[PDB]
RNA sequence: ACCUCGGAGCAGAACCCAACCUCCGAGCAGUACAUGCUAAGACUUCACCAGUCAAAGCGAACCUCAAUUGAUCCAAUAACUUGACCAACGGAACAAGUUACCCUAGGGAUAACAGCGCAAUCCUAUUCUAGAGUCCAUAUCAACAAUAGGGUUUACG
RNA sequence: CCGAGCCUGGUGAUAGCUGGUUGUCCAAGAUAGAAUCUUAGUUCAACUUUAAAUUUGCCCACAGAACCCUCUAAAUCCCCUUGUAAAUUUAACUGUUAGUCCAAAGAGGAACAGCUCUUUGGACACUAGGAAAAAACCUUGUAGAGAGAGUAAAAAAUUUAAC
RNA sequence: ACCCCUAUACCUUCUGCAUAAUGAAUUAACUAGAAAUAACUUUGCAAGGAGAGCCAAAGCUAAGACCCCCGAAACCAGACGA
């Protein structure tokens, strides 16, 4: 990715990244699963299930998106009615 | 009954068991084999199959022969 | 487990194994021959003998008599003596009493379940 | 290969829903607290302690063909198979006053 | 039809099988392990009929004809594997042992791997000495208590076979001498 | 050999879902719950989607 | 490496050279009864067991079976299998013959010998009889077991069998709050004049069963007690209405004391739950405000938290909340 | 490497050499020889 | 001839592991149509992606099969859904030959000669006495075998 | 100096390839694998280091872990006690992963070659003594001075035909 | 001083390598680690921090401390050459 800008010389994102990914303001990153569309009928319905939820991310995969993505997109969000609200924030997280 | 075994242990598993048999032995498939062009037996690179056909034909036979009950019909095609 | 005391207790297979006389009754009644051989065969269930068949060849073309069949085997010569009398003695209605040898010259079709084993052992 | 075998040894603590073991035949079958899943995978349906014994086995009327080994068997004989058992630890609850009314 | 993957284990170790008298005085017991050929055969019914007469004195093969296969840049020919102690060829009648001795010695001679050719007194007594040596030695340290009790962790250079061979077998090869 | 197809619901509109069937077979008319009217009802062809 | 085995190794002894001289289990049902016998057989290795641990009364009866036989009549319903059995006449004449003798066990399941006499058994042999009168045309009958709702044994109950001294005794096993051995005792009679009972003392006077809301299903016994002599009880009994802490007793204390003198000679128990009458039975008879219970489950299991769950749905945040409504920190 | 089986004598690990000297047999010598004595 | 997935010969008893090679199969089929929705806790082909089991709950009723498979973008569609022998099977959207006219960066001489290892092949001597030598084992030959040594050939490594 | 002249410029072209990389001192520190137009390289994992938080880790005894195949060894998993002091989690980066020889169980098809491949273990990229020099055999590790002392491994044996 | 005893030059690429293979006649001078996110460390202030913008559920501001040298055959544009 780009570093230094050659009109401003930032850093920049990876908008391959922004267009897949969401990231929770406590450090979490969710995904889809692949191939959630890809050919339905072969698959057996416990298998679709596991298809269709949103997932977390390891620490590996959590570390390369961060930097692959501006502080800008890290910052904490007041949407009026998002459905990941409460998700923005731990709860009883002792290490 | 279906079964998928070697055609040449059937003289020596069963014997003297069948009034009528029929032997349907590999050829060369004259026809398929001017028609079809994928997995044709006259290609080259497996010639060493025509080899052994001839042989083989005679072992497939012979089962037949070691089966069928004395006095049994063996039709070979 | 192999070195646990318990070993082998599982062991079934080895309690099983996955590896002679004929007797004819022929009648010209229908409603005979067959109570008679049903009756045999009960004396030999009862004796522990071992029976293969009771097989039955078609009526002879016209007038019209048939033949009822029972195979026997396991039997003893000295046991032979108080089986023989018994059933010649049983006799209901002048029935021909015959005692008939498989000769090497009198092959089977064999089952799906039993060819495994079969084919296992040939190779 | 499948990475099939025993997931819970002997006297180890079970959660309800963890796998005790996988199998591609039945090697191990089913005791008290146990279900077995589409592919004989032995899971605990209680929260204990897992036990390995032997019993003595009785296969359904309707599966033939166990039935009929059961009756080629000899007079006197007894078919064992392993079992294993989830022997719970925790009673399903208990009583509390909540009010003096 | 089958093909065997070359298992050298039936060489090893001591012979338990044909390791007994059979209405027979004297035999040919082997001291090592090895492949009989054909050759072998030939040369054994050859020599021993040539020898002595059969009306007076029987011969009895006591090894079976050969089914190991061998392997050569496909099968081409059978062996038969015999380990150390087996009495290949046994001889019995009215006969004496210092005649018979002569030519049965000499056919032994020729054997692939080492061999005697002995009495049932000879025999007995070779084995009665043996024994008497195990218990008449003066060595306190013994191969048997050393590997057994792993003394100077001496199984990390021995063999899991070593502590059922006493020590005695090495490769192919039997040493009487050790106890 | 079979085909995927398409199945509707004369009632509970608006639901649809895909099935086997041999294309020697006749044209299938099925029974399918339908969690729009949360109903057992019948279930019509339209066209077939591929070959499989 | 292999172990010998400690005990006779099952179906060792029964193998033979040949097979087809034995004769096999041709029935299904030939093998099950005997794989139900070895059940009972006791085994050295792991079982599933260890973890979830006169002359003349024969003759009369010969007499009587081919008496009955004898009528064609008889023979005539059997066979056309239109025949039936007199369930009262059976059920009166069981209970001199087999009654004690099943009503044992029920009594050692219900685990009333393990709780009132750790562990001593006896046979009941007196065909006990109790019934609660409801109105004036139903009376209630006290078998062993049975459902009875206090709001109709709310009196003194009428107790008749055959007799010739006695003490009567009603507990509740399970029905004590303050201590969990305890029991209470709800009204005792001594030195009863054989059948007749009212003539007997009233030691206690008579309280009906009061089992608090959500305790569950609570086991009331009756104890007979064959008393060959008189006593004098000085047991601190006080008649008023009671106070509670005084009505706690140990039965098996109490027939420690009294071994020699009496022996017991039939139970008879009933279960109950709550009902609306136990709601009167604090406030009027106690004086006191109605305890209620409630059957609560432990703790749903979570294993601990990571700060990264790896794999799993979005869902898993949501275990760990405690709360539902949204939180805002300092803002 | 080689295999275990050898058509020579295959030669030793140097420590097993060492014990196949230290546990050969020793025979008992009389302290007068049997021969020699009547 | 192969490249992906599952077996068979090797795998001895938690897991994993007999390379390479030589073989057998798979790219489905049949049956349901609640192959509905939802959700504790777990397993996992040594990463990730993928894959697998499942209590309780809401609504109804009184699956077999060893493998049987394909990411993203994108395209089609009102939506629900669908799309590759992408088989080089973790898949570049779409590209073949020849070079002794050849070039550059390197690695070796993992192709050959040179130098090394074994001694399968080859050469030599002994050991046994068959059988020749018109009689006669050993004047001289020499059968079936065993035991040694050298590193001239031919292969193998 | 022509399979496409020469000069300047783009141009510090590009180079998973070769070569090089500059004071002192101390400390911790090695060889599971997976995908890859990939095996001269990357990425993930494993190992490695630092800092942090907290509680168990290593060694382990009983009990326990399969039938079938026609037969089964050294063993392994799990594991209180015990002897011990480490372990998991969290934060942050790099670097390494072409091994060879020996003992054992095997297979390659020469009973097989410091020939190829799988497993268990040892040794070698760290010091020192010994076997003649000596990677892998044996003895031995935590560092300095001494013109003190005790030790470890540590030197091959053998000689022959009369009757 | 030598004689006595002990002692297989250096760098670099390979698992060993003594030695094998590259590099050095020698002297002097010159000749090669450049930076972000995020963490840690030390300050100021603190539900607020910052000299507009930005961040904030103890954070924010400031500082400290991390990313080499020489080398192709080529390709293209414009001149110059019989
Ligand atoms: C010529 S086809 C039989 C003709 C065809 N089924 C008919 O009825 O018209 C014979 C088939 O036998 C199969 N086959 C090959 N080897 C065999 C064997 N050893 N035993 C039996 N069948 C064999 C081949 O795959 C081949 O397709
Ligand atoms: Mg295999
Ligand atoms: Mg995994
Ligand atoms: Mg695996
Ligand atoms: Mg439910
Ligand atoms: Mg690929
Ligand atoms: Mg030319
Ligand atoms: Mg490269
Ligand atoms: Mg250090
Ligand atoms: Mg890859
Ligand atoms: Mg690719
Ligand atoms: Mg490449
Ligand atoms: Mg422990
Ligand atoms: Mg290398
Ligand atoms: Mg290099
Ligand atoms: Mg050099
Ligand atoms: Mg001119």
């Amino acid at each position: 990715l780009t570093y230094f800008s050659a009109r401003k010389g930032k850093r920049k994102t990876v908008k391959a990244v922004i267009d897949r990914f969401l990231r929770l303001h406590c450090g979490l990153w969710v995904r889809r699963k692949a191939g959630y569309k890809k050919k339905l009928w072969k698959k057996t319905p416990a298998r679709k299930k596991r298809l269709r939820e949103f997932v977390f991310c390891n620490k590996t995969q959590s570390k390369l998106l961060d930097k692959m993505t501006t502080s800008f997109w890290k910052r904490r969000n007041w949407y009026v009615d998002d459905p990941y609200q409460k998700y923005h924030d731990r709860t009883n997280l002792k290490v | 009954r279906v079964t998928s075994w070697d055609g040449r242990k059937w003289g020596e598993l069963e014997g003297d068991t069948y009034d009528r048999v029929l032997v349907d032995v590999p050829c060369t498939t004259d026809r398929h084999s001017l028609h079809e062009e994928e997995n044709n037996i006259f290609k080259r690179s497996r010639k060493k199959e025509r080899q052994i056909l001839p042989v083989l034909q005679v072992q497939l036979l012979a089962a037949g022969l070691l089966a069928t009950k004395p006095g049994g019909h063996v039709v070979y095609s | 487990y192999k070195t646990k005391p318990t070993h082998g207790i599982g062991k079934y297979k080895h309690l099983i194994k996955a590896e002679v006389l004929n007797i004819h009754l022929t009648a010209y009644d229908m409603t005979l021959a067959e109570s008679y051989a049903q009756y045999v065969h009960n004396l030999c269930n009862s004796l522990s003998i071992k029976v293969e068949e009771s097989y039955a060849m078609p009526t002879k073309t016209i007038l019209t008599t048939h033949e009822r069949v029972v195979q026997i085997s396991g039997l003893s010569a000295t046991f032979a003596e108080i089986f023989l009398e018994i059933i010649q003695s049983s006799l209901p209605e002048g029935v021909r009493l015959s005692v008939k040898e498989h000769t090497e010259e009198d092959g089977r079709f064999k089952a799906r379940p039993e060819l495994e084993e079969l084919l296992a052992k040939l190779k | 290969g499948r990475r099939q075998g025993i997931k819970k040894m002997e006297g180890h603590y079970v959660h309800a829903g963890n796998i005790i073991a996988t199998q591609r035949h039945f090697r191990w079958h089913p005791g008290a607290h146990v279900g077995v899943g589409k592919n004989k995978c032995l899971y605990a349906l209680e929260e204990g302690i897992v036990r390995y014994t032997k019993e003595v086995y009785v296969p359904h009327p309707r599966n033939t063909e166990a039935v009929d080994l059961i009756t080629r068997l000899p007079k006197g004989a007894v078919l064992y198979k392993t079992f294993v058992h989830v022997v719970p630890a925790k009673p399903e609850g208990t009583f509390k006053l909540v009010a003096m009314l | 039809v089958r093909r065997e993957p070359k298992n050298l284990s039936d060489i090893r170790g001591p012979s338990t099988e044909a390791t007994e008298f059979t209405e027979g005085n004297f035999a040919i017991l082997a001291l090592g392990g090895g492949y009989l050929h054909w050759g072998h055969f030939e040369m054994m019914r050859l020599t021993i009929n040539r020898s002595m007469d059969p009306k007076n004195m029987f011969a009895i093969w006591r090894v079976p004809a050969p089914f190991k296969p061998i392997t050569r840049k496909a099968i081409d020919h059978y062996v038969t594997p015999v380990k150390a102690g087996r009495l290949v060829v046994e001889m019995g009648g009215r006969c004496e042992f210092e005649e018979v001795q002569g030519f049965l010695d000499q056919v032994a001679h020729k054997l692939p791997f080492a061999a005697k050719a002995v009495s049932r007194g000879t025999l007995e007594k070779m084995r009665k000495d043996q024994e008497e040596r195990e218990r008449n030695n003066q060595n306190p340290w013994t191969f048997e208590r050393i590997a057994t009790a792993n003394m100077l962790g001496i199984r990390k250079v021995l063999s899991p076979y070593d502590l059922t061979h006493k020590g005695k077998y090495w490769g192919k090869f039997y040493m009487p001498k050790r106890v | 050999k079979n085909i995927l197809v398409r199945m509707v619901s004369e009632a509970g509109t608006g639901f649809c879902f895909n099935t086997k069937r041999n294309r020697l077979r006749e044209k299938l008319t099925l029974l399918h719950y339908d969690p729009v009217v949360k109903q057992r009802v019948l279930f019509v062809e339209k066209k077939k989607i591929r070959s499989l | 490496r292999r172990t010998p085995p400690l005990g006779p190794m099952p179906n060792s002894d029964i193998d033979l050279s040949n097979l087809e001289r034995l004769e096999k289990y041709r029935s299904f049902d030939r093998y099950r009864r005997r794989a139900e016998q070895e059940a009972q057989a006791p085994h050295w290795w792991r079982t599933y067991r260890e973890y979830f641990g006169r002359t003349q009364q024969l003759l009369e009866r010969k007499q009587a079976i081919q008496e009955l036989r004898a009528n064609v009549e008889e023979e005539r319903a059997a066979r056309l299998r239109t025949a039936s059995v007199p369930l009262d006449a059976v059920r009166a004449e069981w209970e001199r013959t087999c009654g004690p003798y099943h009503k044992q066990r029920l009594a050692e399941y219900y685990g009333l010998y393990r709780d009132l006499f750790h562990g001593a058994t006896f046979v009941p042999r007196v065909p006990l009889h109790v019934a609660y009168a409801v109105g004036e045309d139903d009376l209630m009958p006290v078998y062993c077991g049975n459902e009875v709702t206090p709001t109709e044994a709310a009196q003194a109950p009428e107790v008749t069998y055959e007799a010739e001294l006695w003490t009567l005794l009603l507990t509740s096993l399970d029905g004590h709050l303050l201590e969990p051995d305890a029991e209470y005792l709800h009204w005792l009679l001594t030195n009863i004049p054989g059948n007749r009972v009212a003539e007997g003392q009233v030691t206690c006077p008579y309280l009906p069963p009061f089992p608090a809301r959500g305790s569950g299903i609570h086991r009331l016994a009756f104890l007979l007690f064959k008393q060959d002599q008189p006593i004098d009880f000085s047991e601190d009994a006080r008649p008023s209405c009671y106070q509670l802490a005084q009505r706690t007793f140990r039965t098996f204390d109490f027939y420690k004391k009294h071994q020699e003198t009496m022996t017991p000679a039939g139970l008879s128990f009933f279960q109950c739950r709550w009902d609306d009458s136990v709601t009167y039975i604090f406030h009027q008879l106690l004086d006191m405000r109605e305890p209620v219970f409630e059957f609560v489950r432990p703790p749903p299991y979570h294993p601990k938290q990571k700060r990264f769950p790896h794999r799993q749905p979005l869902r898993y945040l949501d275990r760990y909340r405690d709360s539902h409504e949204p939180t805002y920190g300092i803002y | 490497g080689s295999k275990a089986v050898t058509r020579h004598r295959r030669v030793m690990h140097f420590q097993r050499q060492k014990l196949m000297a230290v546990t050969e047999y020793i025979p008992p010598k009389p302290a007068i020889h049997p021969s020699c004595l009547p």
